[PDB]
């Protein structure tokens, strides 16, 4: 009542990287750069559409008062029964081998099914991912690569099978399925706050 | 990339006690078993015996043709295998040979690539 | 103890044709085998392992198959050169097996 903010605008394409076509694939998943505008998480959060909501970093009712330096939206698609490895600390498959949190991880992990829009009348062989690798990833790398892996013994010079295992595998994603093994679409809003000025949070509300 | 070789032949009477070396170039020693196969001239080859590895103790697994005959003994140190026989037999002159065994990840199936070169063995008093 | 069956002891023909080998065992293994080829003048190589997927720098003609305790490897317009002998050979997990393969010959 005391206090007047300026008009709102430039709200920043959250659903360019929410409503979007395609994801790309664990092995792959991009980064958007999200920074200098003015991100209403509300809508993100009074949905019926997200299924998991499982916040790590702030409660998520101020997040939209809280201004940090950039936020970095990361997307892409996973096994159903697998939205519990994203979380920091367990460990699995993609957790140590296509994705990674940090022990102090400050932001969330949204998640929602997309099995009516990623999944042809066959399944599609499209989306791959990561099943090898020399050893676990630090938080926040990505490991494009096609290099060959060995297992067992001997080097692979350019060859596959037998210890020469491709490193990456596809999903299989067939419409007929459990909801365990349907595709689901994951985004990652990582906060970060550095000795530059802050440049990203919610609205301020107005009154007469 | 991947060598194997093998030698410690010899022609003598039966009885003298006869060593055989194979000797891996290259790819590893350590991390992996290794395998003595037979192949007689004119004849299907046939099992000789294999050892486990990581210097567990060994698993001494003797063939069924060939029990209670010859040893086996993974020399770390040179990364070498050493086969000791002490009394030969006619039936025995058979070409021997040295390779890589060890089971897949995916479906499990052990198999034996990565076969040496061969060495022969003769006796004729 | 293991025992096995391997009567295909030799089966050529004209050039070109479906060539096929059998390998029988009595007792039960499964997936635990594999398949090798010798040429003449050289030391057998490695081909085929679990009797499906071959091994890299082997053409796809070669097709091993089968369940249980029959296996079959059958090479669909062989090409030249591919005249060899074909071992099977057989694992329990803990015992080891051979078997005498088929020595193609030119006629
Ligand atoms: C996606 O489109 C729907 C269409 O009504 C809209 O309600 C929703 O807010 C859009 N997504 C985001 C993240 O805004």
């Amino acid at each position: 009542s005391i206090v007047r903010f300026p008009n709102i605008t430039n709200l920043c394409p959250f659903g360019e990287v929410f409503n979007a076509t395609r994801f790309a694939s664990v092995y792959a998943w991009n980064r958007k750069r999200i920074s200098n505008c003015v991100a209403d998480y509300s809508v993100l959060y009074n949905s019926a559409s997200f299924s998991t909501f499982k916040c790590y970093g702030v409660s998520p009712t101020k997040l939209n008062d809280l201004c940090f330096t950039n936020v970095y939206a990361d997307s892409f698609v996973i096994r159903g029964d697998e939205v519990r490895q994203i979380a920091p600390g367990q460990t699995g498959k993609i957790a140590d081998y296509n994705y990674k949190l940090p022990d102090d991880f400050t932001g969330c992990v949204i998640a929602w099914n997309s099995n009516n829009l990623d999944s042809k009348v066959g399944g599609n062989y499209n989306y791959l991912y990561r099943l090898f690798r020399k050893s676990n990833l630090k938080p926040f790398e990505r490991d494009i690569s096609t290099e060959i892996y060995q297992a067992g013994s001997t080097p692979c010079n350019g060859v596959e099978g037998f210890n020469c295992y491709f490193p990456l595998q596809s999903y299989g994603f067939q419409p007929t399925n459990g909801v365990g093994y349907q595709p689901y679409r994951v985004v990652v809003l990582s906060f970060e706050l550095l000795h530059a000025p802050a440049t990203v949070c919610g609205p301020k509300k107005s009154t007469n | 990339q991947v060598q194997l070789v093998e030698s410690g032949g010899g022609l003598v009477k039966p009885g003298g006690s006869l060593r055989l070396s194979c000797a891996a170039s290259g790819f590893t020693f350590n991390n992996a078993w290794m395998s003595w196969v037979r192949q007689a001239p004119g004849k299907g080859l046939e099992w000789v015996g294999r050892i486990k590895s990581k210097t567990d103790g060994g698993t001494t697994d003797y063939a069924a043709p060939v029990k209670g005959r010859f040893t086996f003994s993974r020399d770390d140190s040179k990364n070498t295998l050493y086969l000791q026989m002490s009394s030969l037999k006619t039936e025995d002159t058979a070409l021997y040979y040295c390779t890589t065994a060890d089971y897949d990840i995916l479906t499990g199936t052990p198999a034996s690539p990565y076969w040496g070169q061969g060495t022969l063995v003769t006796v004729s008093s | 103890d293991i025992q096995m069956t391997q009567s295909p002891s030799s089966l050529s023909a004209s050039v070109g044709d479906r060539v096929t080998i059998t390998c029988r065992a009595s007792q039960s293994i499964t997936n635990y085998l594999n398949w090798y080829q010798q040429k003449p003048g050289k030391a057998p190589k490695f081909l085929i392992y679990a009797a499906s997927s071959l091994q890299g720098g082997v053409p796809s003609r070669f097709r091993g198959s089968g369940s249980g305790t029959d296996f079959t490897l059958t090479i669909s317009s062989l090409q030249p050169e591919d005249f060899a002998t074909y071992y099977c050979q057989q694992t329990y997990s803990t015992l080891w097996t051979f078997g005498q393969g088929t020595k193609v010959e030119i006629k």
